[PDB]
């Protein structure tokens, strides 16, 4: 038998998770995006065309996006990077121009072997946005790929390099059967970039959805 | 003999084949040996926590109580046409018949349009439903089915036959009542449901080859799988009933053993569309990984 | 790095110098703790329901 | 030079190394062995706290036993009646990175802090009836890992830079830094007499600091991975720790060595959290595979096992009076043992 | 923190009126809230309760079927909608603030009042009307009620108030023992259940006025006759 005051708590309760209800509710009906790159990567440019953790927001065909960046927040990766766990993508970003500068691309490819192989992103896809490919096609008509890559074979042009590039960073990925990776050559100027992000989310979404009605 | 009858004072007339009770109880005792060790487990674990679990676990109950009434048909069939448990019984067991198939089919039908909206639309909003809707739509549906199939228990279908006693909703009668309208509504409609929703889901993934077609193809096997099951097990029953309809418009029954091929065939299709409540849990629930 | 070592060394200066006291005794302390307030440790002598707040 | 400095540093280190050995004349295991085990403890659940709709990574017991302050990755700070499950307040957080929270001991304030590197301190008390954010507390360049309140204007933080900071609430100034540790310092507690605490690192050290003062008083090693959780015990003479070894490990301070070691061969997992129950018999702790451990504080037996948990166990805590457990996990549910 | 009210008036017997209380300075919306009224010359009333979120609404017997309570909280605004007003609802009307919590102060706030002129309940009793009292002494105040108001969750309902001449009650006491905010230390609570006093300290001048005694057992709420400090 409660007395009034009891009774009252309750109902203050009970309105206190009808709020949580519908904040549950708005929360779940959005994309959760990991923004990963390495230093001067271009990851700015990303956020430009999409001290601690840097949150962006931004709507896409009247679908929701939440954008972490975690690049300022220098310490060890392993006591937070479990926090992330859940997000519905990670957004890997690789500068081309990078591979003559100091091994970077080596430091770049160490990260995503590290990211993509990781304990807890055993089922998260990954979209790669492998950027500033006009400056790419200067340095390496310019210099030559063998510098980053000396087993490299073949013609020294844009096409064949940065096709090699981009399977060298889809061959990190020990998990085939598990994770996608879609990869996208950006630039400074461009416009695709968020469709891109979009159809990959949509992609991962209707797979996480087959999986959860069984068909997988 | 003579087999004209007097059912609920309309002019049927219903035959006794010896071959009905020879080779039915086979296929009917597989059915429900399968039926029990599928579906029994598929309840004891569902398959509660995801609607689609809610919906597949209603699925499960249906065909566990359509089957648990299936050695009663079997009773029925080996005295060839006798019942021995009376009029209360049968009117009740006919009923659970009719009520659990046709809710199998609304269960079936719901599964195969929530995969339509997981896949054609991902970002719909029935992808996000809670469990408590889940609950009242299939509370609601049960409703439905019980609606529909009640008149089983409000009419009388046991009649005396000379030496027998014979209890049926399926003899041929000079009679098309709603009984039959819905035993054939239950494969036409939800079979159109089902087609178009597989379709468009097949459509919808053979657009996108982002490089996980080993999976995406066994799910299209799957929902193939589904299509083609539905059909063989209920279209030929209801093929011979619109032969029998087609019959009794033109040839009355006066010489009415022109039926008796026809009705031999009925009740050796309707096995069928028990067996389907035992393909079920293979299709549906030990298809994941589990 | 001759700053770092002049703070770790006076640091280890600082924590070398201080007084200790055998393993025994801290050892005694420690049980001494424990049995003199054991009878006010509800998780090791279960409370009567009736004087539970959480029945 | 360089390598004389390296030379005396190893020298102190050794002498030091002597020193703890020369004290060692016995075992806490050896003096124990003539006490009789505490039995088989069946802990039950009494209360389930089904509010948040992620994990739940801390929970502060308030100090009258019977309010809680919980926070998940879903932000919505929740203040609990565990009496009749009622929930008090929903605090909305401007960063849902929480990794931290603190119930000062006067029920006034509550603190939470996390990857945006700032804590925070929420008023409980306003003439407005809501919970207003009463201070932002920035400076660390780290994550926040763990804050603990001495007054309502002082606050303890322990960050992911390889320091610990003390707080004047009402300034929002920093009033003493420690800066000893080389990596992460996970953990924090306080003394029961809010004059030391001792700080846990990723460099799988402990350091026992002066509050006041402001200088590591101690250093306390064994480990061989970091160190997540510490707790002191109830008379503040000795500390336990947990770490990634599947290991937890009793230090006594006057003594200035480790007393005894908590592990399993079944166990290999971390452990997340650990506390001590009143009277200091008892050592709970909770692991990463969904489960949490009682142990005999002076006999490294096991007593229980609080089952019950789907996922890891993040956090735990035992109430001022002793009467219940609390434990949140990775699961969005916490639960209160007896 | 302010509530004002407003929509009194002179009205003739069988009309109705809409009196309002516009709210600032808190958040309305998590507040229950009371209408009280007191009469030209007797103690307190207690009329009618909306709790936060309109869920549940309580009117004293006296009220029930003509009285209504409704609450605008976008606009901040508590309305009581009185029809077929008799001679006796002649009285200065109060809304007053309540929020519930363990460990809340309900009934903590009140307003100004407005003044409106018309042309097996639990019975508190304060035995004592009227007590003269010099600076610096010590008075103590007493209270009976017909049952016991110690419930079997610890709490003991009672609530003391301060009316001071031409004044709102402000709140002394709440459940028996806990000092209200602001309030100094002079005063103190004690009792069991039937009987409580309220003990006052070092009587200082601005204690002058009338105590009250109420419970929150149960519905409806039931004030004492009131006890008067004079110096
Ligand atoms: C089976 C059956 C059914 C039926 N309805 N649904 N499934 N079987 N109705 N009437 C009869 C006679 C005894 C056979």
């Amino acid at each position: 038998t409660l007395s009034a005051e009891d009774k009252a708590a309750v109902e203050r309760s009970k309105m206190i998770d009808r709020n949580l209800r519908e904040d549950g509710e708005k929360a779940a009906r959005e994309v959760k995006l990991l923004l990963l790159g390495a230093g001067e990567s271009g990851k700015s440019t990303i956020v430009k065309q999409m001290t601690g953790i840097v949150e962006t927001h931004f709507t896409f065909k009247d679908l929701h996006f939440k954008m972490f960046d975690v690049g300022a927040q220098r310490s060890e990766r392993k006591k937070w990077i479990h926090c992330f766990e859940g997000v519905t993508a990670i957004i890997f970003c690789v500068a081309l121009s990078d591979y003559d500068l100091v091994n970077r691309m080596h430091e770049s490819m160490k990260l995503f072997d590290s990211i993509c192989n990781n304990k807890w992103f055993t089922d998260t896809s990954i979209i790669l946005f492998l950027n500033k490919k006009d400056l790419f096609e200067e340095k390496i008509k310019k210099s030559p790929l063998t510098i980053c890559y000396p087993e490299y074979a073949g013609s020294n042009t844009y096409e064949e390099a940065a096709a090699y590039i981009q399977c060298q960073f889809e061959d990190l990925n020990k998990r085939k059967d598990t994770k996608e990776i879609y990869t996208h050559f950006t630039c400074s100027t461009d416009t695709k970039n968020v469709q891109f992000v979009f159809d990959a989310v949509t992609d991962v979404i209707i797979k996480n959805n087959l999986k959860d009605c069984g068909l997988f | 003999s003579d087999h004209f009858l007097v059912i609920n004072g309309k002019n049927c007339c219903v035959f006794r084949d010896e071959n009905i009770a020879k080779v039915l109880p086979p296929v009917l005792g597989l059915e429900f040996v399968f039926g029990l060790l599928g579906n029994g487990l598929a309840l004891w674990i569902f398959c509660s926590w995801k609607s689609s679990r809610i919906f597949l676990f209603n699925l499960a109950v249906a065909d566990f109580l359509l089957i648990i009434c299936l050695p009663f048909l079997t009773d029925n069939y080996v005295h060839n046409w006798d019942w021995r448990f009376g009029g209360i019984p049968c009117r009740v067991m006919l009923f659970m018949l009719a009520m659990n198939k046709q809710g199998s089919i609304i269960f079936l039908t719901v599964v195969a349009v929530a995969r339509y909206f997981r896949v054609v639309h991902p970002h719909h909003f029935l992808n996000k439903i809670s469990n408590r809707t889940a609950a009242i739509i299939s509370c609601f549906l049960w409703g439905l089915t019980i609606g529909l199939t009640v008149h089983l228990l409000y009419t009388n279908m046991m009649t005396k036959n000379g030496e027998a006693y014979l209890c049926s909703s399926f003899s041929i009668c000079y009679n098309f009542r709603w009984h039959d309208a819905m035993f054939l509504l239950e494969f036409f409609l939800p079979l159109a449901i089902i087609l178009f929703c597989s379709g468009r889901i097949i459509w919808s993934l053979r657009q996108r080859q982002m490089d996980r077609h080993a999976k995406i193809k066994r799910a299209i096997n799957f929902i193939m799988v589904v299509a083609i099951v539905f059909i063989i097990c209920f279209l030929p029953s209801v093929a011979v009933r619109i032969r029998i309809f087609w019959l009794l418009y033109k040839y009355n029954v006066r010489n009415c053993d022109i039926y008796s091929s026809v009705d031999l065939a009925f009740f050796t299709t309707l096995s069928f569309t028990y067996m389907n409540s035992m393909l079920d849990p293979v299709v549906y629930y030990f298809s994941s990984p589990s | 790095s001759i700053a770092q070592a002049r703070k770790l060394v006076e640091q280890l200066k600082m924590e070398a110098n201080i007084d200790r006291i055998k393993v025994s005794k801290a050892a005694a302390d420690l049980m001494a703790y424990c049995e003199a307030h054991a009878k006010e440790d509800p998780l090791l002598t279960p409370v009567p329901a009736s004087e539970n707040p959480f029945r | 030079e360089l390598d004389q400095l390296r030379q005396e540093a190893e020298q102190l280190k050794n002498q030091i190394r002597d020193a703890r050995k020369a004290c060692a004349d016995a075992t806490l295991s050896q003096i124990t062995n003539n006490i009789d085990p505490v039995g088989r403890i069946q802990m039950r659940t009494r209360r389930t706290l089904r509010g948040h709709l992620a994990k739940i990574y801390a929970m502060h017991w308030g100090t009258d036993s019977r309010l809680l302050v919980s926070a998940s990755q879903d932000g919505k700070l929740i203040i609990w009646d565990s009496y009749t499950t009622n929930k008090v307040h929903a605090i909305p957080l401007r960063s849902s990175w929480v990794m931290t929270c603190a119930y000062a001991p006067s029920g006034n304030y509550v603190a939470c802090g996390g990857l945006d590197n700032i804590c925070s301190i929420y008023n409980l008390k306003t003439r407005e009836g809501n919970v207003r954010v009463s201070r932002e507390l920035a400076g660390h360049t780290g994550y926040l890992s763990c804050c603990r309140f001495l007054d309502d204007n002082q606050i303890v933080t322990s960050s992911g830079d390889t320091t610990c900071a003390l707080w004047d609430i009402e300034t929002g100034q920093q009033t003493t830094t420690f800066t000893g540790h080389t990596g992460d310092v996970m953990s924090l507690s306080l003394a029961p007499d809010t004059r030391l605490f001792v700080s846990g690192a990723c460099d799988a050290s402990a350091k026992l600091w002066d509050v006041r003062e402001g200088m590591c008083r101690q250093t306390f090693t064994g480990h061989e991975s970091d160190i997540n959780a510490i707790c002191f015990f109830p008379n503040g003479n000795a500390f336990a720790t947990g770490s990634d070894d599947a290991t937890c490990r009793l230090f006594d301070l006057r003594a200035d060595q480790e007393l005894m070691t908590y592990s399993h061969d079944n166990i290999i997992c971390g452990i997340t959290s650990v506390s001590f129950s009143k009277s200091g018999r008892l050592l709970l702790a909770g692991y990463d595979d969904f489960n949490c451990n009682v142990w005999d504080a002076l006999k490294a037996d096991r007593a229980g096992v609080l089952a019950g948990h789907d996922n890891r166990v993040s956090c735990l805590g035992v109430t001022d009076d002793g009467m219940a457990v609390a434990t949140g996990s990775w699961d969005s549910f916490l639960k209160i043992w007896n | 923190v302010q509530l004002v009210e407003s929509g009194g008036g002179l009205v003739q017997p069988g009309g109705s009126r809409k009196l309002s209380c516009s709210a600032s300075g808190f958040a309305f919306s998590s507040f229950g809230m009371h209408w009280v009224r007191q009469a030209p010359e007797k103690g307190l009333e207690w009329v009618a309760y909306i709790s936060s979120g309109s869920g549940t609404i309580y009117y004293a017997d006296t009220v029930k079927g003509r009285f209504t309570i409704s609450r605008d909280d976008p606009k901040n605004t508590l309305f009581l909608q009185m029809t077929s007003l008799r001679s006796e609802d002649t009285a200065m009307y109060y809304c007053v603030r309540s929020i519930y919590y363990y460990g809340s102060s309900p009934f903590d706030f009140w307003g100004q009042g407005t003044t409106l002129t018309v042309s097996s309940d639990i019975v508190m009793t304060q035995a004592t009307s009227s007590v003269p009292v010099t600076p610096g002494e010590s008075v103590s105040i007493s209270c009976r009620s017909s049952k016991s108001l110690l419930h079997s969750n610890g709490n003991t309902y009672l609530y003391w108030f301060l009316q001071r001449p031409g004044q709102s009650p402000q709140l002394l006491i709440y459940r028996m023992s806990n000092l209200a905010s602001g309030v100094p230390d002079r005063f103190s609570g004690s009792g069991s259940g039937t009987a409580f006093t309220l003990t006052i300290s070092r009587l200082e001048a601005e204690d002058v006025g009338v105590y009250y005694c109420m419970q929150h057992l149960e519905y409806p709420l039931t004030f004492g006759a009131g006890t008067k400090l004079e110096l």
